[PDB]
């Protein structure tokens, strides 16, 4: 059995992680004491989900989680959090003074008088693993710390950890919930550096979340809890297949194959549903040819894009709960025709499918209502790049008149590293048109 | 102008 | 349309379903950066230190 | 109020449009480059569709369909046509055509297949040329603008030459109609009740071909290319309003009947098509679009299909009444304020 | 980046860092003697930030107070909170800087600059985690402006990686009539300029302005103008003494605030304007809390922020309220007046809601605007200093205390350069 270590990073990191081991632990039936009545393989086993958890004599499945914020208030909640007794002392690493939302001052000022501590931490769970497979990274593009340190910490594990894979989830800024003018300059910058580092990252836009969020679940100002809990409903997903015996996304090698033929073109558009109001004590059950529709609306895309007017290069659909494979490639055959769907000429225009038979569960009290069956879309589409441009037309804008340049430099940093990281990105845009568009 | 607290 | 690899299990299945066909820096490389940082940091204090000798 | 943008000033109609919008002093206009706008009337080329409906707060609308040069693009039309099932390889109302790239996806030539199947032929043919320059050829043997197609690098298309076009009398004139189409961002697709007769100045013969100009009806060849113009009518436009009664006194029919359902029902029929590639009643934007259909008819009065301008100018009478009417569907339906056309 | 060493210097430093102090002890349930006595547990969440604790779990605030003569302190130290304070951070003299920026910045205060910078050092190793210094003192007298500015000198040089931050009063003839503090506020600007990573422009015109016109006071007062800049320094400060997402530290406040080093100084606002007397029965609707923040009759500053374009903005509203409408009418105005927002900044308005609202209020709005019309300010000193310069007059007061006309002219050279800098991001 091939364990994951997952490191979140910042202050987006430590609270999605949250939502996640919280979701985790309700689907794999373990209390908020670590303590797994379903499980029999005490002290150890080669479960599957024992790719996630460790395991203790005294019978505790402990998260293969490392959590890091050079701030030390958000890992503080962990410490006293309704799942307190999961992890131990050595899994929550906090700082003091943070970032400021720099990201020069996370990776190269505060970064560089902690980056030995971590990694340090991070080998602890190493010699825990028999066969790991690699890394599963959650940090912001905004952050000072989600920016600036995790570009430092991505360099450092492609050597100590060179052949081991290594995935992320990164939450792209949206005004509307952002906290500072700046996040486009820590963006473009963690992107260009860490690019190399990363073999699959999935992006997910707080503005298409925030609308979701607004749009399906009736909230008229979505707090973060809000937007974390459809988060980590999406994130189990994509991890169901690690955690639980599956064919399809196995192990994190998968990823890279089955939705990453350019390295570089790794963002997979992820779409979801359904999202259901738990408000509304009956909600129609929509069927499985109805939600495998859904995945085509751009309304329940993780980022607001248009596929139609992008290639494809792979497609993933990943169905939880009760769905057989009739229904499922009756509605493929379905959509081929009513939506627009090209790929590009050197793949092949098809979709790999999985079934994970457990439901998609819940978090008692949540905004969320439990539905029987949901999917969730992996897809390699061109479109994610409309992303890429928005973010550095901002950037164009601020670093014309270098705007806050001045904060960065003071870090040490140099100006032309800005220029770098832009030119790179400027090639990234190219790559994505140079794949799917008609010249 | 005559301006106390 | 074509269905393949159909792989089973009781925890779930899958299976690829087709339409048509087609048609790296060193761990002292990084620390050098690190500290050409600390340094390009540590001058710009100096001249701060420097003007306010003045 | 409301907030707009303005980034193709080339364009004759939106200038009217900009125009009449800032005479309601509820449109504030924006720097080019403003993000916190409505309205777009964004650049024919090039227009970023993907910076729309993505600030907080603001509802964004443009006259553009990402999407819709798949059918105003001549090369791309053609494609279209064939490959889209619900438009048969076998239409009725547009002539045959090939798509052709030069010897710098090459339909080149299961067209020559369709040539010598007239040589066997006793009914006449003929294909044109035309291309992305305002800068084309027609005549009967293939090979000899196939060299000019080699010649120049662009993209080309040969379609069939209607032979026998309808002639308007007295002149013996050949004509096209331009008609303007609109589509709101709930994809109603309104027809403008003014049309315009694009009259040739000369009488028509099949006898010469080479820059003849009584075989292209263009505004910019019969103006430049003629000492013929405004005998008949004035501007070589032919509005509705005359065509209709010519058609009753000549042929004993109406511009509705004979003519007018052939060019609605091809809209409908293109604009359909097309219409889940580029709709965007689920889009974070929303958009809308005018268009320009070239008909040609012919002496059995059936209509043809030309090409679809995606950037079209209007006659001048029609300016004041038209872009009046797109404001009236395309703009205040999405930004209220405090008919000319056609549902179809 | 945790607490925060708050220092008040001279009559005007003392008496709005007293009255600051008053204030936000009512908001953070600390009285007098320094017990807590409040009822939500938001009041104590992060008071660390300006109090320090003691035996009997007492609050007292991290705060040093400043003068060359002892009036003003012993009136504070007989103030309503007066014995709050520390007793052994009161550090004073007795010969006056008799309102001359040399005095204070050269001589007279130079005597004195050690023995407040050693109770500085105390409070600083007392800290877990130091954000940096605000400090509070007119521009216009001489303790407050020129020992003022030699303390952040001197400061900035021990704690060059902390934030400095300043609630700066600048001088009006509409409410002093010593003829001199044109000199002191051009000589101060200059180190502010260098030595300030935040500035709050605190303006005695824009404060008799506004209390004389829209508060309808015939005769203001000090404690008229100072019960503006209390709401405000309570305001301004909320997003650091409550939790909070947005400008939660001094730092991050900065790097929001800031696009280039030297153009740190900002613009308050506040609304509703209330005068003590004021009644204030009906509780403003967020629409007018957001007409009126952004309305010039609010603006604490004296500046027209029409005349210039914001580079930045921070708003911070306070009391129970939707959040949900908060944010439309936010995005209103900067949808409204675009053309008022420099282009070149996406997104340069940010927002915070805190729920605990202000003394006496059920709805409060404050407004933190980097603003270039804030140059009008430094216009109008720069016309008021030139005046005088010209002629040479009143020099010899400064000469005799050694400085010299050269080090007037760089000063007036430096903050007409500040004018023209913030003048060429207006036109971009
Ligand atoms: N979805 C989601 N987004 C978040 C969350 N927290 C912050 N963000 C977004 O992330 C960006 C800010 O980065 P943070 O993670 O808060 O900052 P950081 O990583 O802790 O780094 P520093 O605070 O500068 O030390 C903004 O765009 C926020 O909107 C969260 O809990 N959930
Ligand atoms: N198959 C056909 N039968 C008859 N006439 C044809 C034809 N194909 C092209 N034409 C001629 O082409 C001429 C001009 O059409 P064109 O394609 O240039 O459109 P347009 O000028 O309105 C916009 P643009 O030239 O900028 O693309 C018409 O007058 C028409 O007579
Ligand atoms: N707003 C306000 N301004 C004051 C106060 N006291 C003095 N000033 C202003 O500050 C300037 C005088 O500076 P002052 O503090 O008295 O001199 P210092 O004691 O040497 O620092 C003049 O412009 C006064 O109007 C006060 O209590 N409130
Ligand atoms: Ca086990
Ligand atoms: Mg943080
Ligand atoms: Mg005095
Ligand atoms: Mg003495």
């Amino acid at each position: 059995m091939r364990e994951c270590i997952s490191i979140h990073v910042g202050q987006a990191g430590v609270q999605i992680g949250n939502a996640c081991w919280e979701l985790y632990c309700l689907e794999h039936g373990i209390q908020p004491d670590g303590q797994m009545p379903s499980d029999k393989t005490i002290g150890g086993g080669d479960d599957s989900f024992n790719t996630f958890f460790s395991e203790t004599g005294a019978g505790k499945h402990v998260p293969r989680a490392v959590f890091v914020d050079l701030e030390p208030t958000v890992i503080d909640e962990v410490r006293t959090g309704t799942y307190r007794q999961l992890f131990h002392p050595e899994q929550l690493i906090t700082g003091k003074e943070d970032a400021a939302n720099n990201y020069a001052r996370g990776h190269y000022t505060i970064g560089k008088e902690i980056i030995d501590l971590v990694l340090d931490r991070i080998r602890k769970l190493a010699d825990q693993c028999t066969g790991l497979q690699g890394f599963l990274v959650f940090h912001s593009f905004g952050g000072g710390t989600g920016s600036g340190f995790t570009s430092l910490l991505m360099e450092r594990l492609s050597v100590d950890y060179g052949k081991k894979s290594k995935l992320e989830f990164s939450i792209y800024p949206a005004p509307q919930v952002s906290t500072a003018v700046v996040e486009p300059y820590n963006s473009i910058l963690t992107t260009h550096t860490t690019l190399e580092h990363s073999d699959c990252a999935f992006m997910v836009d707080n503005e298409a979340i925030y609308d979701i969020c607004r749009r399906n679940l009736d909230i008229e100002r979505p707090t973060y809890t809000n937007l974390n809990r459809l988060i980590s409903q999406i994130v189990s997903s994509i991890t169901a297949s690690l955690r639980f015996d599956g064919a399809l996304n196995v192990d994190l090698t998968e990823f890279q194959t089955n939705l990453v033929p350019y390295p570089r073109i790794h963002f997979p558009l992820a779409t979801y549903a359904p999202v259901i109001s738990a408000e509304k004590a009956y909600h129609e059950q929509l069927s499985v040819a109805e939600i495998t529709n859904a995945c085509f609306e751009p309304a329940n895309q993780m980022v607001k894009c248009d596929p139609r007017h992008g290639k494809y290069m792979a497609c993933c659909l990943l169905y939880r709960g009760d769905v057989v494979p009739k229904d499922v490639n009756a509605a493929i055959a379905t959509i081929k025709t009513k939506r627009s769907i090209q790929f590009v000429d050197w793949c092949p225009t098809g979709f790999k499918v999985g079934i994970n038979y457990q439901p998609p569960t819940v978090v008692p009290g949540g905004d969320l209502a439990k539905v029987q069956r949901a999917v969730c879309m992996l897809s390699n589409t061109t479109a994610i790049a409309e992303a890429w441009a928005r973010l550095d037309h901002k950037f164009d804008l601020m670093y014309a008149k270098r705007a806050f340049v001045h904060w960065y430099v003071g870090e040490g940093m140099e100006e032309g590293e800005f220029s770098e990281a832009r030119e790179d990105m400027a090639a990234l845009e190219k790559d994505y048109e140079e794949v799917g568009v008609d010249s | 102008v005559v301006x106390x607290f | 349309m074509e269905v393949i690899e159909l792989n089973k299990c009781t925890s779930g299945q899958s299976f690829e379903v087709i339409l048509k066909p087609p048609s790296d820096p060193s761990l002292e490389e990084i620390q050098k950066k690190l500290e050409a940082a600390e340094e390009r940091r540590k001058y710009q204090e100096a001249e701060l230190l420097k003007h306010l000798a003045e | 109020m409301y907030t707009f943008v303005v980034r193709d000033e080339n364009s004759s109609v939106y200038a009217e449009v900009s125009r009449l919008l800032l005479a309601t002093g509820q449109w504030k206009r924006l720097r080019k480059d403003n993000p916190r706008f409505n309205l777009m009337l964004g650049e024919r080329n090039r227009l970023p569709f993907g910076r729309l409906g993505h600030e907080p707060g603001l509802v964004q609308l443009v006259n553009y369909y990402r999407g819709a040069d798949k059918l105003c693009r001549k090369a791309s039309l053609v494609k279209l046509i064939k490959t889209s099932p619900e438009l048969s390889e076998s239409c009725t109302w547009f002539p045959e055509s090939y798509v052709i790239y030069p010897t710098n996806t090459d339909e080149r030539e299961v067209f020559l297949a369709a040539y010598n199947r007239r040589r066997e032929g006793r009914e006449g043919n003929v294909w044109i040329a035309k291309s992305s320059a305002g800068a084309i050829l027609i005549s009967s043997e293939a090979s000899e603008l196939l060299d000019f197609i080699d010649e120049q690098g662009q993209v080309h298309v040969i379609q069939k030459y209607l032979e026998k076009p309808l002639l308007l009398e007295p002149g013996h004139r050949k004509f096209d109609i331009r008609s303007w189409v609109l589509v709101d961002h709930l994809y109603n697709i309104y027809l403008y009740r003014e049309g315009v007769l694009r009259t040739s100045s000369e009488p028509y013969n099949s006898a010469n071909f080479q820059d003849k100009t009584c075989h292209l009806t263009n505004h910019c060849i019969q103006k430049e290319y003629s000492k013929n113009y405004g005998r008949y009518e004035e501007g070589n436009e032919m509005f509705f309003e005359e065509f209709n009664q010519y058609l009753m006194d000549a042929l004993n029919t109406t511009l509705e009947n004979s003519i007018l359902l052939q060019i609605k029902h091809i809209i409908r029929s293109c604009l359909m098509c097309i219409e889940p590639a580029i709709s965007t009643k689920h889009l974070h934007y929303q958009s809308f679009q005018l268009f320009g259909f070239d008909f040609m008819v012919d002496e059995e009065l059936k209509v043809w299909l030309i090409e679809v301008n995606g950037a079209p100018a209007c006659a001048q009478k029609l300016y004041a009444e038209l872009c009046q009417g797109i404001v009236d569907v395309a703009i205040s339906s999405v930004f209220p304020l405090a008919s000319i056309f056609i549902k179809l | 980046m945790r607490e925060i060493v708050h220092i008040q210097a001279g009559q005007c430093g003392n008496q709005i860092g007293a009255k600051f102090w008053e204030v936000i002890s009512d908001e953070h349930g600390i009285d007098p003697t320094g017990s807590y006595h409040g009822d939500s547990d938001l009041q104590l969440e992060r008071i660390n930030v300006y109090y320090n604790e003691a035996t009997g779990n007492k609050y007292v605030p991290r705060a040093i107070l400043v003068d060359l003569e002892p009036g003003t302190m012993d009136s504070v130290r007989s103030g309503p909170f007066g014995q709050i304070f520390r007793p052994d951070n009161f550090v004073f003299g007795q010969s006056g800087a008799g309102n001359n920026w040399a005095k204070g910045h050269y001589t007279e205060g130079a005597e004195l600059v050690d023995s407040v910078l050693d109770v500085v050092r105390k409070e600083s190793e007392s800290c877990d985690c130091l954000q940096g210094f605000q400090l509070t003192h007119s521009l216009g007298g001489g303790t407050g402006s020129g020992m003022g500015t030699l303390l952040i000198s001197k400061i900035r040089e021990e704690y060059p990686d902390r934030i400095m931050n300043t609630f700066s009063v600048m001088p009006s003839p509409k409410v002093s009539d010593t003829v001199v503090e044109p000199y002191n506020a051009t000589l101060s600007v200059h180190q502010l300029v260098e030595n300030t990573d935040e500035t709050y422009c605190i303006d005695n015109e824009a404060l008799y302005d506004i209390c004389f016109r829209t508060l309808k006071l015939t005769t203001p007062t000090y404690g008229d103008l100072n019960h503006l800049v209390s709401a405000t320094m309570s305001g301004v400060t909320t997003c650091l003494r409550f939790p909070g997402q947005l400008n939660a530290d001094l730092r991050k406040l900065a790097v929001n605030m800031v696009p280039f080093p030297r153009l740190h100084f900002f613009m308050p606002g506040f609304a509703p304007l209330t005068s003590r007397g004021s009644q204030q029965y009906r509780a403003l609707t967020v629409p007018e809390l957001t007409q009126q923040m952004f309305d010039s009759k609010n603006m604490m500053a004296a500046c027209d922020p029409r005349h210039g374009r914001y580079l930045t903005v921070a708003a911070i509203f306070r009391g129970r309220m939707s959040m949900k409408e908060v944010d439309e009418q936010m995005l209103n105005v900067q949808n409204k007046n675009s053309s008022y927002f420099v282009e070149w900044i996406p997104n340069n308005v940010k927002t915070a809601v805190c729920d605990i609202p202000p003394r006496g209020l059920k709805m409060s709005a404050t407004f933190i605007g980097n603003s270039t019309a804030i140059q009008e300010l430094f216009k109008r000193i720069s016309e008021q200093f030139t005046a005088m310069f010209r002629r040479k007059a009143f020099l010899h007061w400064y000469t005799g205390e050694g400085m010299d006309e050269m080090e007037f002219t760089e000063a007036e050279s430096n903050m007409n350069d500040l004018v023209s800098e913030y003048q060429q991001y207006q036109d971009a």
